[PDB]
């Protein structure tokens, strides 16, 4: 789904939330992968979005 | 709601030059050789 991901993340955007995606963070993930995936799972706050 | 038509995000690729890159060259020295009747040293012996 990797290209209608990305329209979704350009929608999300543009409506003014701050998305985080593999993609588009590319430099901090490639950093660290797993540390990067905790950052996000860890906080109660982030809202997370399935791609089914 | 809004449109990202407008504000579309942007994909990049860089610009090779690959296509017009010089190669790397390897360097061999034509050794003076000694198939051809190249010199040798001259071991002297005495005759007494």
């Amino acid at each position: 789904t990797a290209m209608e991901v990305v329209k979704f993340v350009n929608f999300l955007l543009v409506n003014g939330f701050q998305t985080a995606i593999d993609i588009f963070e590319d430099r901090i993930r490639g950093i660290d992968i797993i540390k990067w995936m905790e950052r996000y799972l860890r906080d109660k706050t982030v809202m997370i979005i399935v791609a089914i | 709601v809004r449109e990202p038509g407008s504000q579309a995000c942007l994909a990049i690729d860089p610009l090779v030059g690959e296509e017009g890159g010089a190669a790397v060259a390897k360097l061999e020295p034509h050794l003076q050789p000694r198939g051809q009747p190249a010199p040798q040293p001259l071991h002297t012996l005495v005759l007494a």
